[PDB]
């Protein structure tokens, strides 16, 4: 999971 | 927005379509390319192809359950482009390049078409 | 194999049929949500969810067009799990992290249900 | 396009  | 994006959920999704393809699972289209015949999804079609996008949101061939390519259509150039639009991978080779170029162009696959340019271009 | 990949592909895809869910095309489902209904594509919510792979490869749910949720299904957990289905992004927030986690565990999305734990541990 |  990431900050897109 | 704030939210948090699953980098390889994309590539999972379609992994599991390539899969309900290979299964023949709510496949809902058989695409004829003279004597061969290839099950898909429409909705995956459309989604890699501006010819298929074109097509099936037609009033009358979204109802289809067959489409026939122009008889000129290579069926081992449009199996490529099948196989690429469900895995993000191209079989591109010397033997089949030309094919999968001039079918990626009826197909209106602009990516495929820029790639089989330059490497036709490469080996000029 | 000796294949090239487009990385961008999988995205593309993803997005081309987000539009088409936006825009109704192609939708051969509804989702019922208690007084909510969620219009979608069949094999994108199997290629996203072990609930929905399990029932559509059921040789008699296959072919509703309507399949109701639990009552205790919140509509906008599912709401937001819909979105990430079609998006890879979820919109996770503390006013909603319970609903979405318990949406997530029934609709068995184990990713989503991995991030919700691991954000409801970081706050205790 | 990439060498996966
Ligand atoms: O080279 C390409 C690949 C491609 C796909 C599609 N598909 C869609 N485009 C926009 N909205 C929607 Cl809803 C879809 Cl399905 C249209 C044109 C092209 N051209
Ligand atoms: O957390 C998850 C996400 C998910 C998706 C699916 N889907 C598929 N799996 C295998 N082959 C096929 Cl054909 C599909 Cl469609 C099944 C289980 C789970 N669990
Ligand atoms: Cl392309
Ligand atoms: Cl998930």
């Amino acid at each position: 999971w990431v900050i897109p | 927005d704030s939210c948090i994006q699953f980098t390889r959920h994309a590539s999972d999704v379609l992994l599991n379509l390539n899969r309900l393809r290979s299964r023949d699972i709510l496949t809902d289209v058989v695409i004829v390319v003279s004597r061969e015949q290839f099950r898909a999804h429409k909705t995956v079609l459309m989604a890699c192809s501006g010819l298929f996008y074109s097509i099936f949101t037609d009033q009358l061939k979204c109802n289809l359950s067959v489409i026939n390519l122009d008889p000129e259509i290579n069926p081992e150039g449009f199996c490529i482009l099948l196989d690429f639009m469900y895995t993000s991978r191209l079989n591109l080779r010397e033997g089949n390049i030309m094919a999968v170029m001039a079918t990626a162009m009826y197909l209106q696959m602009e990516h495929v078409v820029d790639t089989c340019r330059k490497f036709i271009k490469a080996s000029e």
